């Protein structure tokens, strides 16, 4: 597992997860407040 | 001498150890990174097999996995557009309504503004219009629900697992040997029997008991509901015997010889299906039988484990004649060694049959409803002459890499290659001289008639009207097959296809297909096409036999295959190796691709696409090509100017995103002209500059900040100059063609 | 079917064809052709242990009988094909 | 031995393998580089299992037909081998105390634990005499041959005493598995051509061969 | 010599045996690391526990309902308890995170730092909090039978009969999620009806479990 976890630490697979979390993040804030253009 | 099944078993164990060490494979990579050069270097030696290890078994073993991986990609891609067709698309309403209902298989979530792109397609429906055409495929084979499109996606998923799961147990579980893979009498004997003929068997076995009566009932008014099931008819001899009398005897009449009384679905009515405007489904399942058996007979002529058949080496020494010298010694040796060799004739081969599909599937639509869906037909023939380009320049790079690496002069003493490589100066001069004689006479004639035309004198141009340069053996070749059905085809009904002349087929009030006249601006076009065509030869070939020597550096191979350049010596030596020689041909290419898919649209959107009108048919442009296609001005007006109005006005309807896409396309492809205008020396300045404001705030990175190097900042731009160019083509024939196809 | 022209033309392709490879007269698994179409020995792989005087095995029969149902199909097809 | 023996296939097939006949001209025992499943100890133990496992098809496809028409059972079975519940779109049988999936579930479960056990003495010899097993490991031992395990459920009279008897046995299990396995081959055949069971098929025959046979159930 | 998951197979380096339930049955290796397999093992005791709880809960509540006495199923026991009772939903909710929230808090910081919650710092209880094993936290206030502090093999005893059955309730969980979403009936309306018919009252005449049905 050691091994697996160490491959999941990489930098592409640690981007992607990064990526798709703060794109989710991103997504799920402009669906729950559509159309956010000012403060 | 014996053919049989070698293997080893357990060569590799399966672990997570490597995963977690990139650059293992490699011994140059598996030190580890220390600058950025390092990891672009990661991905490029990636599937670089010869060069991990010179032992070819382990290269033929990784090959093997290699295909499993990708038909396991290929499966995954497939099961997913069965699923997409069963989950979010209007086949079923599309089934009830195939000429007014758009196909439609994509849905878009309602999230910052997108759920415009959600057009109504018909049917009830709201989504994208697709091109690739799965719904006339999904007809012709006789689907008529979700739930046969849910298992087949289910099913694709199931192969893909088996795919995966192949691949895996073949490197490390039961890995071939190296006399495995060098049956290559065994394996084509297999894949001429076995895969094309027992493949073509089947799709014929299906095509007469499913496609052929589901469909011969949608096209007499059944509903699709009220249509028995594939099982149905597959079950009892009442219903096919009622649609076809000829089942009520049973196999009987295929052993008596008697085949005469199948003649109900095994004819050769030819032309196209009045109802649907595709091939007659009978017709394509007689060429399926046809074809199955003539690859079941090619596939017993080469020896395997007895003495009947043939040996290709036999076969290779027996022709030699007295202006070749010794002959095609040697070839099999070379073919059963090296796998760029057989990479560079199976993707030249690969490419020219993908044109030839293109040209075949515009030509003689084969499924029901195709031809009525102009973006379906532009976008596939414009797909399948891509990919087929692209495979052609992947088979001059291979040619070449096997110059470089596994060519040895100590088995190519006085054989074909050798005397080729002993007059390549001959060939290379003869075929420049062709490229240059061929550029003149075709953009002269349209440089000239923009100058005529400018000046005010028509008369003095190349064009119908004025001095003409008809295609007489293109029409003469069109005349003959149209005759064809008559002396020299008595069997025949009708002919290969509606574009040699005859009555035109119009299905819905749109004409699926009508004759094509050639004038002289086809002539002029083709001209263009041929000089195109011969440029990008020129530039792979003189990069094949150029490849290991040249008149300006004679230790070529020494420096390899892919290399930036010898240095600033000889006045200059830059891109003199093969790889950049690849480089060249692919924005020959992309050249000379964009020019024929143009002509493609150009001529069937004015000559062939249209309404059908009381008494006479009224095409897309009004049969301009004919008039404005002879000069530059008439294809940047009426054909780029005036057929971008569609691309640019998409703002605020479903095709708004093509649109954007449009500009994106745009911006890529202008990004390459950053890599390909300037050189890494001022971006490695630039680097030291940057890296210095770094280690000012001590945020400098270990790894050390290197720029791209001169063969990545090539790749970098042919990829970004070829991906903006395709990509803003395809947005403007798809916004076009969907608007007002 | 029994005594029909399909039935006996078939019948005397195929006795024809197994009658020419066993008599020596057509390529074998045990004699090969060369490129003057003359016969000469092979190195066939198998190696079928056949009890025949001449060595006929049964891939012999199985290529023999192709052979002549390729001939006695294109022949009763083509007979078929002129009206005669 | 039989026809299509080679001098290639003889090299590996001296007689030690029961029923060796020495008919394999597409050389899948050569213990030559091989792995997987094509070699000679799963290949064997694959013939005897295929072969009991058709012997127990092809008389359980041929007895109710036979008993029917003997007047032993009733008019209610008596069914074709395909037309009783096997493939539902040939016909089903409605007679059952229950549906076919709860049955085949039943199947599943039986089916799972027979064959994983066997599969797992057949990959470890003997493995399945140590887990307690409700006190059935001691018949489960086996022996060194996975295709002959033995033991006092599997051989219960001890038949076999001496090696030369327990070698004709064996050939005459493997020759009645291969005639078993044609026989079902030729069940499913008949089934798709004729549409009726094989021993309506035999009977047919046995009428009048002129006119019941391949040739005339063409059209 | 310990039996296993699967007979036959030899068990895994990372499964000794010395665990309470160890049959060696870990095909994915996700324990292999021995604090991966720590923090495994108290998330396998925690969630048998609440299983257990659930399962028992969920049985009783069904022998009230089938039994003329007005209990709710437990698919609608929230809105009925919610609904019967002015209680309001977040302000419950809020109290339970908080008080589950201290209590896996100390335990979490327990785990990290063995013996830590011992030091007297929350109203002076010390021996309460000290800890026996791992996923085993032995005490007066937790144990104050004092099982878990005599007679060792009886103790490991009942360490299998926990583990066992806190697995068993987990599948009961599981199962009664699933006969709810295919049935849509509680547990025990579905015992009863298996009961009564149990050739065409099962898994494979529903419906929805078996789809080519």
């Amino acid at each position: 597992m050691k091994d697996f976890t160490t491959y999941l630490s990489t930098a592409p697979v640690i981007a992607t997860i990064w990526f798709t979390f703060t794109a989710g993040l991103l997504i799920e804030i402009n669906r729950y407040f559509p159309d956010p253009l000012v403060f | 001498k014996k053919v049989k099944i070698a293997v080893d078993r357990n060569p590799v164990e399966t672990s997570f150890e490597k995963w977690a060490k990139p650059g293992h494979f490699s011994r140059t990579l598996s030190k580890g990174p220390n600058t950025t050069t390092w990891i672009w270097n990661l991905h490029a030696d990636a599937h670089d097999f010869d060069s991990h290890t010179s032992d070819l078994e382990e290269i033929s073993r990784k090959v093997f996995s290699a295909h499993f991986g990708q038909l396991g990609i290929i499966f995954i891609w497939l099961s997913g557009m069965y699923f997409h067709g069963a989950r979010f698309s209007n086949y079923e309403a599309w089934l009830s309504d195939p000429t007014h209902i758009k196909p439609s298989a994509q849905v878009v979530w309602p999230i910052v503004g997108q759920e415009i792109l959600n057009g109504d397609v018909g049917g009830g429906f709201q989504g994208i219009q697709i091109t690739s055409g799965f719904f006339q495929l999904w007809r012709a084979s006789g689907i008529t629900s979700e739930l046969q499109l849910y298992t087949t996606a289910i099913g694709g998923l199931v192969m893909a697992a088996a795919m995966f799961f192949a691949g895996w147990f073949h490197y490390h579980k039961a890995a071939p040997k190296l006399e495995w893979f060098q049956n290559v009498e065994s394996m084509l004997n297999h894949h001429l029997g076995g895969l094309l003929g027992l493949g073509s068997l089947a799709w014929a076995g299906h095509q007469i008991h499913v496609s052929l009566p589901v469909n011969k009932l949608l096209d007499a008014g059944v509903d699709p509901k009220e249509i028995p099931l594939p099982h149905d008819l597959l079950l009892n001899r009442a219903i096919m015997a009622d649609l076809y009398p000829s089942f009520a005897k049973g196999i009987a009449p295929f052993f008596t010889l008697n085949w005469s009384e199948y003649s109900d679905f095994l004819t050769f009515k030819g032309g196209l299906n009045p109802v649907t405007g595709g091939l007659w489904l009978s017709d394509t399942a007689h060429h399926h039988v046809a074809i199955a058996v003539l690859f079941l007979v090619a596939g017993h002529m080469y020896r395997t484990n007895w003495g009947i058949g043939h040996s290709m080496k036999e076969i290779l020494e027996a022709h030699r004649g007295p202006f070749t010298g010794e002959g095609h010694v040697g070839l099999y040796e070379i073919l059963t060694t090296s796998w760029h060799a057989q990479l560079a004739i199976n993707l030249a081969l690969f490419g020219s049959l993908s044109i030839i599909v293109a040209h075949h599937m515009y030509a003689m639509p084969p499924y029901p409803y195709l031809a009525t869906d102009y973006g379906t037909q532009l976008s596939l023939f414009t797909h399948h002459t891509w990919i087929g380009g692209f495979c052609i320049v992947g088979a001059g790079a291979h040619a070449a890499i096997f110059m470089v690496r596994d060519y040895d002069p100590t088995n190519n003493y006085n054989n074909l290659l050798d005397r080729v490589i002993r007059h390549r100066d001959a060939i290379i001069s003869h075929l420049n001289w062709v490229c240059i004689f061929l550029g003149f006479h075709s953009f002269g004639l349209y440089i000239h008639n923009d100058t005529m035309s400018a000046l005010g004198r028509p008369q003095d141009m190349f064009s119908d009207t004025a001095i003409q340069l008809q295609p007489v053996f293109a029409q003469w070749i069109q005349n003959t097959h149209f005759l064809a059905p008559q002396l020299t085809a008595p069997n025949a009904l009708a002919a290969t296809s509606l574009t040699w002349g005859g009555d035109l087929v119009a299905v819905g009030g749109k004409v699926a297909m009508m004759p094509i006249s050639l004038g002289t601006s086809d002539f002029m076009v083709h001209h263009i096409h041929a000089f195109t065509i011969h440029v990008t030869v020129l530039i792979l070939l003189k990069g094949v036999l150029f490849a290991r020597s040249s008149r300006l550096i004679p230790d070529k191979a020494n420096l390899g295959f892919r290399f930036p350049c010898d240095g600033p010596g000889r006045g200059g030596t830059c891109q003199v190796s093969a790889w950049d020689h690849v480089f060249l041909g692919l924005f020959w290419m992309y050249n000379s691709l964009s020019i024929v898919i143009f002509h493609f649209s150009w001529k069937m959107q004015s000559d062939v696409w249209g309404t059908v009108t009381a008494s006479g048919v009224s095409h897309i442009t009004g049969g301009n090509f004919a008039q404005s296609a002879n000069t530059i001005n008439g294809w940047l007006r009426d054909f780029l100017w005036a057929q971008s109005s569609q691309v640019i006005q998409s703002y605020g309807s479903a095709l708004s995103a093509y649109g954007l896409i449009f500009l994106g396309a745009h911006f890529v492809w202008a990004f390459s002209l950053m890599f390909l205008f300037s050189g890494r020396g001022y971006w490695q300045e630039l680097i030291e500059s940057i890296v210095w404001a770094h280690n000012k705030l001590k945020v400098a990175p270990a790894i050390q900040p290197r720029a791209l190097s001169i063969t990545q900042g090539r790749a970098v731009g042919v990829a970004h100059y070829l991906l903006g160019g395709i990509a803003t083509t395809w947005s403007f024939f798809l916004a076009r063609i969907i608007s007002v196809g | 079917f029994i005594g029909s022209s399909t039935n006996l033309i078939m019948v005397a392709s195929t006795t024809a064809t197994l009658a020419a490879a066993r008599f020596g007269l057509a390529p074998t698994v045990k004699k090969n052709t060369t490129a003057g179409l003359k016969l000469v020995d092979s190195k066939n792989s198998a190696g079928v242990i056949s009890n025949d005087p001449a060595g006929f095995t049964i891939v012999d029969v199985l290529a023999m009988g192709a052979a002549g149902h390729g001939l006695g199909v294109g022949i009763v097809l083509g007979l078929k094909g002129i009206g005669a | 031995l039989y026809v299509g023996a080679s001098q290639s296939s003889l090299a590996y097939l001296d007689g030690s393998l029961p029923g060796d006949f020495g008919f394999d001209p597409l050389g899948l025992l050569d213990p030559v580089n091989s792995g997987g499943f094509i070699e000679p100890k799963w290949l064997q133990y694959s013939e005897v299992i295929h072969a009991r496992w058709a012997m127990l098809g092809a008389a359980g496809c041929i007895a109710p037909e036979v008993l029917g028409a003997a007047g032993l059972i009733p008019d209610a079975t008596n069914i074709k081998w395909f037309e009783s519940g096997v493939i539902p779109p040939a016909g089903s049988y409605n007679g059952y105390w229950a549906d076919p999936y709860t049955i085949f579930f039943v199947e599943i479960v039986a089916m799972q634990f027979a064959e994983l056990r066997r599969l797992q003495d057949f990959r470890y010899p003997g493995s399945m005499g140590q887990q307690y097993f409700l006190g059935l490991e001691a018949i489960f031992k086996g022996s060194g041959d996975a295709a002959y395990p033995g033991g006092p459920f599997f051989n219960l009279f001890n038949l076999g005493k001496t090696e030369a008897a327990m070698k004709e046995l064996k050939l005459k299990e493997i020759k009645n598995g291969r005639l078993a396995m044609l026989a079902m081959l030729g069940y499913g055949a008949q089934a798709v051509m004729t549409g009726k069971g094989p021993f309506q098929n035999l009977v047919e025959h046995l009428a009048d061969p002129v006119n019941n046979n391949i040739l005339t159930n063409f059209g | 010599v310990r039996p296993v998951w699967f007979p036959g197979n030899p068990p895994p380096a990372h499964l000794d045996g010395s665990l309470a339930g160890d049959y060696g049955f870990d095909p994915l290796f996700l324990g292999q690391e021995p604090q991966t397999l720590k923090w495994y093992v108290q998330a396998e005791l925690v969630h048998g526990r609440f299983a257990m709880l659930g399962a028992a809960g969920i049985i009783l509540t069904s022998i009230g309902a089938k039994v003329g006495l007005g209990f709710p199923e437990w698919y609608d026991a929230g809105k009925v308890v919610v609904e019967k009772n002015n209680i309001d939903f977040p302000t419950l909710m809020v109290i339970q995170f908080y008080l589950m929230g201290w209590a896996e808090t100390k335990r979490w910081y327990d785990f990290k730092n063995p013996g830590s919650q011992a030091d007297g710092s929350f109203l002076g209880f010390t021996e309460e909090f000290k800890g026996l094993e791992n996923g085993y936290p032995g005490g007066r206030f937790f144990d104050p039978m004092g099982l878990s502090r005599g007679d060792a093999a009886k103790y490991q005893e009942y360490k299998q009969k926990e583990v066992k059955n806190g697995r068993l309730a987990m599948i009961a969980c599981l199962g009664f999620a699933a006969q709810y979403a295919a049935t849509g009936k509680g547990p025990l309306d579905n015992l009863a009806d298996h009961l009564a018919d149990p050739n065409h009252v099962n898994f494979a005449t529903n419906g929805v479990s078996i789809p080519i049905a």
